[PDB]
């Protein structure tokens, strides 16, 4: 209301207005959509440019965290620059101490612990972060004690496990569609093309391989960032499919 | 009163008051009745511990807390703020024990507490304390009873009160002095302590209370603090029930 | 031995009637190997002249350091520092490290501008004003220089004769020491002329 | 919002705190200095504000060094901290770098530097006073100086400050001469200060001290010719009286 | 007025002085006590009213005269929270003094250290100024009888005699009148007991109230000792007045 | 409020201090970057106000970060100074740590990192400075041109306009320049940077500064004569244009 | 508003605090640096005078930084004090380290960065002082710069800070000649101070002046602060008195 | 008024602070839990809430140590902190004192933890209510931690949204579940009833129920998914 100027600070509903405010920053961002299947998690994005001079495949919205955790991001790339580096640190230091591929669920909590800091210092954890982060992440990977998992990290330090989740502008239109078309029985090929169907609709640009970028975590292939020749092939396979429908 | 001067516990009004410090006594009124009875060979503490519903575990909730082992404290006001002050009291005692190899004198104990409370009405980023502490015990200088106000101010008392039922309490306490110029020896002061909390409760006749009486008595506990428990307590209950009707 | 004794170098200053003389060797040694024969040791910041004997590293760094303080002094006061006031500055810098001190032995020489009195002072490892108005010596041959100078010295000398007295004092003493000698230089500070005269001399 | 921190400025420049700091100076009593060619006379008054209050426990004339005295005009309490600091820095910054008592210009700057730090911070009020610092050294002679709340200083031939500032300033202009002795200055000082209160004047209510010639008397020790006694001297209550009889 | 500058002590008003610090001079009449101290001739006496507001209080705890150190007393006027805090520093400072500088600490110096500390508190906006007026009393190592009043601003000046409280003016005029007509700054009764009787007389006259013995607390600094009198020790002086 | 600090997320997910930093950029000089296939031209508008201003001793708007990485900047010059010094110190540090010269990508990501850090805290505002970082990769030829913003976002763009009235330059740059086929020659490249700047100056070849960066640690800053020769060739082809319209009108 | 902190920017996309500090420099007097190939004249105005003001035994808008760089002062003197002291310390810190006198350009750069830091960090005030720097270093000869309150610098062949800037600048560039002479520059300065300043007589005791010349030996520069009685002789020559 | 709710260093004229009552409200805004206990077992039964039905819930039970554990109600950012510290105290007791930390003293350090941010400027009173259950030497305990730091030893309590209906189920049946001993299943049966009265517009699922139990010879164990389908 008017209680939002501090670094806490309630609020007669009992919420932290500051924390909530940062949620709507995520809708500023470019759409990011993930779909877990028991064969892998397919992380697709929208890439927005303000002019065609912006070199589309030079900007980051999908990133490698280690060798088996990947992330897609929507929001500020400023707030994500510190956030991602933490997660990287975390994963590398976990392999140092224990020789173990960090768990998807624990990697998520790790992200979200930095996230909790909103103060200028406070009892419990020591806080240096002077404002919420303004970026959510989709965290996808594979551990072998709980298979392929999909999490949604929020900068509120709430982490929900998910089976399919979308965020950014087209969040609302994506989430409705994903409600009517999830299966446990999806092949990785059905998963991939499902991401593209949903992605065109909640886009308000034109769909090409440079306004898209899919990726997977499958243990065999590791984290694989797709080629644009590869990504085009799927876009072609997209057009063929709606003809039948 | 006026606008301004309120907001921060360091700003003076014209009148020569500081509204924040005043606001701290007001807060103790809503708290639950506490009394102290000083005696020629003891001190008695009694407190009204309100029970919100019949769900509470009886005799398992106390506001009487110990410092070293010869000093009683009981607080009225906000419960957890009150805990904090008693925590600190343990720290005061403990530090004295190391250096000098002896239990705190009561005037030594009063000085150091009185400063800690005063410090927290001295700065801009601190908050004023919201608790009163009737406290005291018996030492190598005889019996003493003090009552510490939220300002950083204290004085000695032969019989002391603070909390919701404090007008009923002081009135009786004064009565105690007239009937007993000798001030009542420690045994009969347990039973008597009971009757005051039963009276104080005719302004707190809402919900039930649990009578907890403790003492520290030269003649009858050997100058150490202990709770009054078992049949001694029962006698004090039965006397109070009789004389209220 | 002492790091001060290892590297070597001598500095000796003297008094006369409205004059002071201050001279040095040109030797730089690192142990028995002679490094240089043509590095001076006396510097000056304003009209106040400083020598420094001892370990080489602290002799160059303390040249840099006192230069550094005196140029601030100069700007602030809007006048050149006096010897009298520079003698205190010298003790203060040395006392600032007691337990890891600079291995040096400074010698201060000048003549005051406010009175024109001739002025000289001696120092030590950790430093104090050691006052005389006779002569001050330091260095590895300091013990040779202390007796050698005293025999030669007479008070109330003219600037040209004071030169003869210091020159003789330094050269023969330097010669009969292994870690000194090797060329010399002498500054005679009159009042407002300084003549700088390099001693031709036998190599060691 | 323009006037109400040290950190804030205005569309007319400056800070509110310096203008108000100046106002603080003028609320004080009248204190004055007149520079002569062989001395400097420094004078102030004391207002007891009760016959019960003693006049000597107030010390409005304070030696900074035993060559440099000061007075102030402004708020009484602020003076006391600044003098304690002034000595404290007088010894630190230039008596272990110089090893003898500071030249007048130097200490003026060091005292000025504390005032500057007390403006520099946001959340720290500037001093309630402006000082006059009068002193002696060999190199710049006798001298007299003003240190204003800003952190800025000015050398003066003669000046006055405080409440009686407008009457005193116009007197000091008319009556200064090219050349004058110290002794004559004492009388000009006395006459100027009497403008400010009438019929409550006398050498017990007037504090007067000088930085004039040395006094080997008050040096405390003897038989060492190179050093000198203190240039600073406090005139007693009987000595003020003698000089006042002669007017 | 109000804006920056009765809400802060680092914000000067257009008067030139800070309003809040001045409010501390209006915050020292909240406990309603009056002190009168006068100097003897080898002793100093201080007497302050003792206010007993309710019988539930112990009457001997109710004091405002303090032992600071061997030869120093202090009476505090103004609120209790600031009293203890002021007194604690003062005790502590007195002790600190021996070990740095050698001998016992005289009155003048205690008063100066407390005055600078008070100025410091006004310098920074991090604390409030102290709400109490301190009047320190001593009989000095060589300068003998002293009374020093140090205000929360930091203004400190010594005295012939001093008074403090809400009726301060009335005891002050009574003193001028006394010392002006005798012509002596001191009180020329060369025993300490009969100075304490004179103090009792003067307070009686200025307030217009006669006091009993639970209504005065009396401290006496003698030369190289300091003690605070108990009610039955007060009683010898009270019966002195009552039958002359 | 709600624009009174960076520690206010605002009821719209925008950091006003990041927004106002952006608005700050516009006040500085125009800058344009254009990659070739064997060059980068990093060009900038050079401010004038008086002929009593030196150019002899005075910084250019272009500063060499190392020896193969360069920087041009737009915004407050005062702010930018600190930006440029840090960018440089780190580039030298890079060889302290690894013993390699710096990568182009490493550097831009770092300079946005330094602002991002500033943005994150509430005590300090971020700088109001956008840079174009040009350079070539350590052992390779592949022209690299990068952009940073006060938000702490960095991007690659083939070609870019920043500074005063960026948009109006931008549109022209877009039309003439292609991603598909960038300039053949270093010469042709430079003249394209001149066309862009010509617009924003009004008249000038003396308020246009040209610098070139090429692979292999080659940085050269072109003489003023050569810029004068180029502004005149652009006016000569432009005259051909006017006429060619007149001829086409007569024919048809 | 957006004066309220120094670490916040206005929605315009200026910073009012800095702008405000810039207006601080127009409540202090003019300072003029003119570079000529034959020397730099440094000129400063004393904005306060009285008949009891001692001003004839003092320099206070002319401070020597080292042995070869000096500045003129315009603005608050309290502001000036802290930065001049710092500058003197750093310039000569370079002398110690590298055994050469500091280049003009690096020392201005150092000092302009510190200014930007006071706006960038903490809750400190920016400093409302504009210094005209005049030095000599071998790598570019005579060098003239001046600094803004913002924390940035530009080179000049002549410049004016202080009050009535706009007018003063107008007057200088009208009467500049590209080769100039050291004597003709002094004369130009006085002509200009005379007109901007309301002290019509424009006397010696109201003027500070310093000339930096290499005429003392060769390869050796002598910075000479003009002393009061000397300032009076050159006003007769230009005819003003 | 309420101009006083923007600082936690400012009191009200009515002898309150506004921020601490608001922190109380924050619990209610979150999920729901009911605690209850017997002399030889302690039980929390908590409702897991999910964002949407592709979303797979939020873990509402945090295992503290192998003799203690707690549930959350209100804001999760807040809970993770308070839990961490508490676990730290149980591991400290086990290492240095070879003890299973008493529920009463542990709850009391939390009350002291809360006041650390209440007093100091910056930080906030935490906006989560915790129900801590444990089994020590003095047998089973259930504590109700509050934002204020008021700690209350109870036989049954419930916090969160529409929790007044669980306390009504628990109040009627108070003496009955005290008498149950030796049978964990039956304390779970009572808990399942309880958390039914709390719900509105919902029905219990095998993944809504998360049932947490500690007793005499049973260590702390959290039942989830297919271990809550015996008591669904």
């Amino acid at each position: 209301s008017e209680y939002d100027r501090g670094v806490s600070t309630f609020s007669p509903e009992g919420r932290l207005f500051q924390v909530e405010y940062s949620l709507e920053a995520i809708k500023l961002g470019s759409t990011a959509i993930g779909i877990a299947t028991k064969e892998g998690v397919v992380l697709g994005v929208e890439k927005r440019a303000t002019s065609p001079l912006l070199e589309s495949d030079s900007i980051e919205k999908i990133v490698e965290i280690d060798r088996h955790i990947g992330c897609a991001m929507s929001g500020l790339t400023a707030d994500a620059r510190s956030m991602i580096e933490h997660a990287r640190t975390a994963a590398v230091t976990h392999n140092l101490y224990y020789d173990e591929d960090i768990n998807v669920e624990s990697l998520t909590q790790s992200v979200c612990d930095l996230a909790l800091r909103f103060g200028e210092g406070a009892s419990g954890e020591e806080r240096l972060m002077s404002r919420p982060f303004g970026v959510a992440l989709l965290i996808a990977g594979h551990d072998a004690d709980d298979g392929y998992q999909l999490f949604h990290a929020e900068p509120s330090g709430t982490f929900y496990r998910y089976n399919a989740k979308a965020i950014g502008s087209g969040s609302e239109g994506a989430q409705a569609e994903l409600l009517n078309e999830w299966h446990s029985s999806l092949t990785l090929k059905e998963a991939e093309l499902l991401v593209l169907k949903i992605l065109k609709q909640v886009m308000e640009e034109k769909l090409d391989e440079n306004n898209a970028q899919l990726s997977c975590i499958t243990k065999q292939d590791g984290f694989k960032i797709y080629d644009n020749e590869k990504t085009a092939e799927l876009i072609k396979e997209l057009k063929e499919k709606e003809a039948a429908e | 009163i006026g606008t301004g001067y309120d907001l921060s516990n360091s700003v003076f009004s014209p009148d020569g008051r500081n509204f924040q410090v005043e606001y701290a006594v007001k807060a103790v009124e809503n708290g639950t009745t506490s009394i102290g009875i000083k005696c020629n060979d003891g001190v008695v503490f009694a407190v009204e511990k309100l029970i919100t519903s019949k769900l509470l575990v009886p005799q398992k909730n106390v506001k009487i807390q110990v410092v070293d082992r010869h000093i009683g404290c009981v607080y009225s006001g906000l419960i957890p703020d009150g805990r904090h002050l008693v925590n600190r009291g343990r720290e005061e005692a403990a530090s004295f024990k190391k250096l000098y190899k002896t239990p705190i004198p009561i005037p030594a104990f009063a000085d150091r507490l009185g400063q800690y409370v005063q410090a927290h009405t001295l700065y801009n980023s601190v908050r004023p304390f919201g608790v009163s502490t009737i406290f005291g015990g018996v030492d190598k200088n005889g019996a003493h009873l003090y009552m510490l106000e939220p300002s950083g101010s204290y004085w000695g008392y032969k019989g002391a009160a603070t909390g919701k039922g404090r007008q009923s309490a002081k009135a009786e306490l004064e009565k105690l002095v007239d009937h007993h110029p000798e001030g009542l020896s420690a045994r009969e002061a347990v039973k008597q302590a009971a009757k005051i909390i039963y009276l104080a409760h005719e302004d707190n006749k809402e919900k039930d209370f649990e009578l907890e009486i403790s003492w520290c008595s030269l003649s009858e506990t050997n100058g150490l603090h202990k709770f009054v428990k078992g049949d001694l307590l029962q006698e004090a209950i039965d006397f109070a029930q009789k004389e209220i009707n | 031995s002492d790091p001060s004794s290892i590297n070597g170098g001598i500095v000796v200053a003297m008094t006369g009637k409205d004059c002071v003389a201050i001279a040095c060797d040109l030797r730089l040694g690192s142990q028995s190997l002679g490094v240089s024969n043509k590095f001076e040791k006396i510097f000056h910041y304003g009209h106040v002249f400083l020598g420094i004997t001892g370990l080489a590293t602290d002799v160059t760094t303390l040249n840099e350091m006192f230069r550094y303080k005196t140029n601030l002094y100069k700007l602030k006061e809007e006048r050149a520092i006096e010897p009298e006031t520079f003698t205190q500055l010298v003790s203060s810098s040395l006392y600032e490290r007691r337990f890891g001190p600079y291995f040096v032995g400074p010698v201060v020489a000048g003549i005051n501008s406010k009175s024109g009195k001739p002025f000289i002072a001696g120092f030590d490892l950790i430093g104090c004003i050691d006052e005389a108005k006779d002569f001050i010596v330091s260095g590895t041959a300091s013990d040779q220089l202390f007796g050698m100078c005293e025999s030669l010295y007479e008070p109330n000398l003219e600037p040209e004769d004071l030169f003869e007295t210091i020159s003789q004092a330094l050269l023969n003493a330097a010669d009969r020491d292994a870690l000194s000698g090797w060329g010399a230089v002498v500054y005679i500070i009159k009042k407002d002329e300084v003549v700088k005269r390099y001693l031709k001399m036998r190599q060691d | 919002r323009y006037s109400f921190s040290l950190t804030t400025f205005s569309p007319s420049g400056k800070l509110g705190q310096i203008d108000y700091a100046l106002t603080a100076v003028k609320q004080g009593v009248t204190s004055l200095g007149i520079k002569a060619t062989n001395g400097v006379v420094i004078a102030t008054e004391k207002k007891s504000s009760s016959p019960l209050a003693m006049s000597e426990t107030l010390s409005k004339v304070s030696l900074l060094t035993p060559d440099i005295g000061a007075v102030y005009s402004g708020m009484g309490p602020d003076y006391r901290v600044l003098v304690d600091k002034s000595r404290k820095v007088a010894h630190t910054s230039y008596k272990r770098i110089y090893g003898e008592y500071p030249p007048t210009k130097l200490l003026v700057s060091e005292v000025a530097k504390i005032m500057q730090e007390a403006t520099q911070s946001g959340g720290v009020r500037p001093f309630g006073v402006s000082l006059l610092i009068a002193g002696h050294d060999e190199f710049n002679g006798f001298s007299l100086y003003q240190v204003d709340p800003s952190g800025s200083y000015f050398p003066w031939k003669a000046t006055a400050i405080g409440k009686g500032s407008v009457a005193a300033k116009t007197f000091l202009e008319k009556r200064w001469n090219d050349e004058l002795e110290l002794e004559d200055a004492i009388h000009i000082a006395l006459l100027t200060l009497k403008e400010s209160v009438e019929g409550e004047f006398n050498g017990d209510t007037i504090e007067l001290a000088i930085i004039g010639d040395e006094n080997p008397d008050l040096l405390g020790y003897t038989g060492i010719p190179t050093d000198k006694g203190p240039r600073f001297r406090k005139l007693t209550s009987q000595e003020i009286n003698d000089r006042l009889e002669a007017l | 007025s109000a804006a920056g500058y009765d809400r802060h002590i680092t914000i000067f008003s257009p008067e030139g002085r800070l309003y809040q610090v001045e409010y501390a001079f209006k915050a020292t009449n909240q406990t309603n006590i009056n002190s009168l101290a006068v100097r003897g001739k080898d002793c100093t006496v201080v007497i302050s009213q003792k206010k007993v507001p309710d019988k539930l209080l112990d009457p001997t705890t109710v004091s405002y005269i303090f032992c600071i150190s061997r030869t120093i007393g202090m009476v505090v006027n103004g609120p209790i929270p600031d009293a203890r805090n002021a007194a604690l520093r003062a005790k502590a400072e007195a002790a600190e003094f021996r070990y740095k500088y050698g001998y016992d600490m005289p009155c003048d110096v205690l008063a100066k250290r407390m005055a600078n500390l008070s100025q410091i508190y006004t310098q920074r906006a991090y604390m409030r100024p102290l709400g109490v007026i301190l009047t320190f009393v001593s009989v000095d190592e060589e300068l003998g009888p002293s009374i020093y009043k140090t205000d929360p601003a930091g203004y400190y000046v010594g005295y012939k005699a001093t008074a403090t409280g809400p009726k301060q003016q009335e005891i002050t005029t009574n003193l001028e009148n006394h010392f002006k007509k005798s012509k002596i700054d001191h009180i020329n009764e060369e025993s300490w007991e009969k100075v304490v009787e004179f103090a009792i007389t003067h307070m009686i006259d200025a307030l217009g109230t006669e006091f009993s013995k639970n209504d005065l607390e009396v401290g006496v600094a003698t030369k190289d000792k300091f003690f605070t009198l108990s009610a039955e020790n007060i009683e010898e002086r009270l019966v002195a007045i009552a039958e002359q | 409020g709600y624009d009174r600090a960076l520690s206010i997320f605002s009821p719209d997910g925008h950091i006003f201090q990041v927004e106002y930093a952006l608005e700050a950029v516009k006040r500085g000089t125009c800058a344009v970057g254009v990659k070739g296939k064997n060059c980068v031209v990093l060009g900038c508008e050079r401010r004038s106000t008086l002929k009593l201003q030196d150019t002899r001793i005075t910084p250019s708007k272009v500063s060499k970060i190392d020896s193969h990485v360069v920087l041009s900047f737009s915004g407050l010059n005062a702010d930018s100074r600190i930006l440029i010094e840090k960018a440089r110190v780190e580039a030298q540090s890079h060889r302290l740590t690894l013993e390699d010269p710096v990568t182009v990508e490493y550097l831009t990501r770092y300079v946005a990192g330094v602002q991002q850090r500033y943005t994150q805290s509430g005590g300090v505002r971020p700088f109001g400075v956008s840079t174009l970082i040009a350079g070539f990769d350590p052992r390779d030829d592949e022209p690299k041109l990068y952009q940073t913003e006060p938000s702490g976002i960095y991007s690659s763009w083939s070609a870019q306009t920043i500074g005063r009235n960026s948009k109006t330059v931008r549109e022209f740059l877009e039309k003439n320049y292609d991603r598909k086929e960038p300039p053949a020659t270093v010469e042709e490249c430079v003249k394209l940077t001149v066309r862009s700047l010509l617009e924003v100056v009004q008249t000038g070849a003396k308020n246009i500064e040209i610098t070139v960066v090429k692979p292999d640690s080659d940085i050269v800053a072109l003489s003023s004569e050569e810029i004068n020769q180029y502004v005149t060739q652009i006016e000569q082809e432009k005259q051909e244009q006017q006429e060619q319209d007149k001829k086409k009108k007569s024919n048809h | 508003r957006y004066d309220s902190r120094t670490t916040i920017f206005s929605p315009e996309g200026r910073l009012y605090q800095v702008e405000y500090a810039l207006e601080s420099i127009s409540h202090a007097g003019t300072a003029i640096g003119i570079m000529a190939s034959d020397g730099i004249v440094l000129a400063a105005e004393r904005k306060v005078t009285s008949t009891l003001l001692e001003q004839d035994t003092s320099t206070e808008k002319l401070y020597k930084l080292n042995d070869k760089i000096a500045v003129a002062v315009a603005g608050l003197t309290a502001d000036a004090e802290i930065l001049i002291n710092t500058a003197r310390i750093h310039a000569q810190n370079y002398l110690k380290t590298y055994n050469e006198d500091i280049p003009v350009e690096i020392l201005v750069r150092r000092l302009s960065d510190i200014k930007q830091g006071y706006t960038q960090h903490g809750g400190l005030r920016p400093f409302g002082v504009s210094f005209i720097y005049a030095g000599y270093d071998d790598r570019y000869g005579y060098q003239l710069y001046t600094s803004n309150p913002s924390g940035n610098y530009t080179g000049w062949k002549a410049i004016s800070v202080g009050a009535n800037t706009s007018a003063a600048q107008t007057l200088l560039q009208m009467d500049y000649k590209d080769d100039m002479k050291v004597d003709d520059a002094i004369e130009l300065a006085l002509k200009t101070l005379s007109k901007t300043t309301d002290s019509s007589a424009l006397t010696y005791d109201r003027l500070e002046f310093a000339t930096i010349r290499k005429g003392a030996n060769d390869g050796e520069v002598y910075q000479k602060i003009f002393k009061p009685q000397e300032i009076k002789d050159i006003l007769v020559k230009t005819g003003i008195t | 008024r309420n101009n006083y709710d923007g600082d936690t260093v400012t009191f009200s004229p009515t002898g309150r602070l506004f921020q601490v009552e608001y922190a109380l409200e924050a619990i209610k805004q979150g999920s729901v839990t009911v605690g209850l206990r017997s002399n030889t077992h302690a039980v929390l039964v908590a409702l897991k809430r999910n964002a949407d039905e592709l979303s797979s819930y939020q873990k509402k039970i945090i295992k503290c140590d192998e003799h203690m554990g707690l549930s959350l109600a209100g804001l999760a950012p807040d809970a993770r902190v308070l839990s961490n510290y508490l676990r730290q105290q149980c591991n400290y007791s086990s290492l240095v004192f070879n003890r299973k930390l008493a529920v009463e003293r542990a709850g009391h350090l939390l009350c002291d933890k809360a006041q650390k941010n209440t007093q100091s400027y910056g930080g906030r009173p935490y906006g989560v209510g915790l129900l801590i259950i444990g089994y020590d030497k003095s047998g089973a305990h259930l504590l109700e931690f509050q934002p204020s730091g008021n700690v209350t030893e109870l036989y049954g309590t419930a916090i969160g949204a529409r929790s007044q209906g669980a306390k009504t189920y628990l109040e009627r049946t108070l003496d009955t579940f005290i008498k149950i001993d030796g049978n964990p299943d039956e304390l779970i049966k009572a808990g399942v009833e309880a958390i039914s009265q709390s719900l509105r517009d919902e029905s219990l699922t095998v993944d809504n129920l998360s049932i947490a139990i500690v007793g005499k010879d049973t260590p702390f164990t959290i039942y989830d998914g297919e271990a809550v389908a015996k008591y669904i």
